């Protein structure tokens, strides 16, 4: 009876959301409905385009019902407030959408409440202004959920979903695969958080008052992490947006879904999660995640940048170039704040910046840099990542670098923490290597026959080559 | 659906 | 230094309304008198336009309801960083 959406968020131990509300941006939504009545509040607001019955409030009403119904909503508790962004057909404008994300935070400020999830369950394409105002709504403490896009494309064309400092949800199916439906289907890519059930998804149907319905849908998907993360800001209240984006990662299911699914450069940039509510367990806890940058350009001075969070370290770097024509990566100071910087080589289409960003509190983080010489730094506390860059166009606690280029050792003074370092080479494609359960990768880097680069993946460090060595460095407490 | 992967993928 | 910006999917394009989006620290009287001399120059040249909004607590700025031909006269305003042309968004 338990519809397989809720089974499959379910975490494999257990055991909500009333102190937070969740504010839908959707159709007109039919509030009678016994998913949802009197859980729902229609704020009334409007601001939809006109159209060129239960038909209109079908959308919004499905979408209200997986977050919150009864029957079979995900934060069954949950307040609710719903904005009417869409018309009778589902279509809005980013204006509207604009007026909307105003007039909640108005509220905000005339009737402070505690925390704040706002679904959006809604794309359009790559907006400025769309995309600065979801933005500038976060950082003003606001929790922002939004569908990824059902175009089967990559999701930073469009908007909110390339919005920044918002999460970002794709769909997927019953067996844990992305939803594709023709050429439609879930978005992918480097602006997608992670997955959530979006296909064939019970919930209030608006036909009548206590019928239901299935529907399919990143917004769909959307709705469940708006409902894990209600539930989680009920539990943590004080939680940060980095706070809680780190837990969806750590508490998601992980590899559950074939890349092949996604066009070959999105497989390394799609993130392999399944978003799940937390267990009955849960101590302080080491949580990395891994940032990639946009695509550098192919300007022969570019540099792509990834950045943490304010509340973040950056605890390693890495960079990865699909043709391999790469000058390496390094950390920067920005604002008192390391950034990992990726350097693309005369010659070649681009790099990618990855960082690797983690919630280490009570930490002193310091980089460590040789120039060319092979090349050789250490640390003298902990050392967390390896990081080289070089100017040329070809070729313990300890970092060690091509003859020809810098090496950086990131350094931090952690009390509590405990590093290890471990390496696999093999005579290749791709190498590999993974942390042991319950440590976690902060740093994974190749040693220096020719390398596309190196990326965290989880807590496996993964390195990609056109004898090569893959070296993670793993932490705990 | 249309115009835009509306609807449960049209 | 002010941009112009539509969306890259022709379909979706809402031409005839912009958001005028304002630097960061603009205040919301700032706001209203660059609406203000932005319907009167257009008047000036035989155009009328319609304030549909003005925006205060996320971003500053305006919604207007004009002809295009004034894209050039509105990104001259004080205070203006970048302009928008509505466009479509989809339940999803």
């Amino acid at each position: 009876s338990i519809p397989w959406n809720l089974e499959r968020i379910t975490p494999p131990r257990y055991r909500g959301g009333s102190l937070v509300e969740v504010y839908l941006l959707d159709t007109s939504i039919q509030s009678d409905h016994r998913e949802i009545e009197g859980r729902v509040m229609v704020t009334d607001f409007e601001n939809v385009p006109e159209e060129d019955a239960s038909k209109c409030d079908s959308h919004g009403t499905h979408l209200a019902g997986v977050v919150s119904g009864r029957d079979a909503g995900v934060a069954k508790g949950a307040s609710m407030r719903s904005l009417r962004v869409l018309n009778c057909q589902g279509k809005g404008t980013v204006s509207g959408t604009l007026i909307g994300l105003e007039f909640i935070r108005k509220s905000q400020l005339v009737q402070p409440v505690g925390p704040l999830v706002v679904l959006l369950p809604l794309a359009g394409g790559y907006s400025r202004v769309l995309n600065a105002a979801c933005q500038r709504l976060a950082r003003a403490g606001v929790v922002l959920v939004t569908a990824a896009g059902n175009f089967r494309d990559d999701a930073c064309l469009y908007s909110p979903a390339s919005a920044p400092e918002v999460i970002t949800v794709g769909a997927t199916n019953a067996q844990d695969q992305p939803v594709t439906l023709g050429t439609l289907g879930t978005n992918f890519g480097r602006c997608v958080d992670l997955f959530a059930p979006g296909e064939d998804i019970i919930g209030a149907s608006s036909d009548c008052s206590t019928c239901f319905v299935s529907q399919s849908g990143t917004s769909q998907a959307a709705a469940h992490v708006a409902g894990i993360a209600a539930m989680m800001l009920s539990a943590e209240p004080e939680l940060t947006l980095a706070e809680l984006r780190q837990r969806l990662i750590h508490f998601s299911a992980k590899d559950v879904i074939n890349e092949a699914w996604f066009p070959e450069d999105q497989r390394v940039l799609t993130p392999n999660l399944v978003a799940a509510l937390p267990p009955s367990t849960h101590g302080w806890q080491l949580f990395c995640r891994t940032v990639w940058s946009a695509h550098s350009g192919p300007t022969r001075m570019a540099t792509a940048i990834a950045r943490c969070a304010p509340d973040e370290e950056l605890l390693s770097c890495s960079s990865f170039s699909r043709s391999g024509k790469r000058r390496g990566e390094r950390m920067e100071a920005q604002g008192g704040k390391l950034v990992c910087r990726a350097h693309n080589a005369f010659g070649g289409e681009g790099v990618y910046a990855i960082a690797r960003c983690c919630l280490l509190p009570q930490a002193n983080c310091s980089v460590h840099t040789a120039p060319p010489a092979g090349t050789r730094v250490h640390c003298h506390h902990v050392l967390t990542g390896c990081s080289s860059h070089w100017e040329v166009e070809d070729l313990p606690n300890q970092c060690v670098g091509h003859r020809e280029a810098s090496i950086h050792a990131s350094c931090c003074h952690a009390p509590g923490l405990e590093c290890k370092v471990k390496e696999h080479g093999i005579p290749q494609e791709q190498v590999t290597v993974a942390c042991e359960e319950g440590w976690t990768l902060t740093g994974c880097s190749a040693l220096p026959s020719h390398v596309l680069g190196a990326y965290a993946v989880d807590n496996t460090c993964v390195v990609r080559s056109r004898a090569v060595t893959a070296v993670a460095i793993c932490c705990r407490s | 659906x249309t115009a835009a992967a509306l609807f449960s993928f049209a | 230094t002010a941009t112009f910006h539509r969306c890259a999917k022709d379909p979706w394009r809402l031409p005839g309304t912009y958001v005028v989006v304002l630097k960061e620290e603009t205040h919301l009287s700032q706001s209203e008198r660059t609406a203000r001399r932005l319907q009167a120059q257009a008047a000036r040249r035989g155009y009328l336009t319609k304030i549909l909004h003005v925006f205060h607590g996320l971003l500053p700025g305006f919604l207007v309801k004009m002809s295009g031909d004034l894209l050039e006269l509105a990104l001259k305003l004080p205070h203006v960083d970048y302009i928008e042309e509505d466009s479509s968004v989809f339940a999803q």
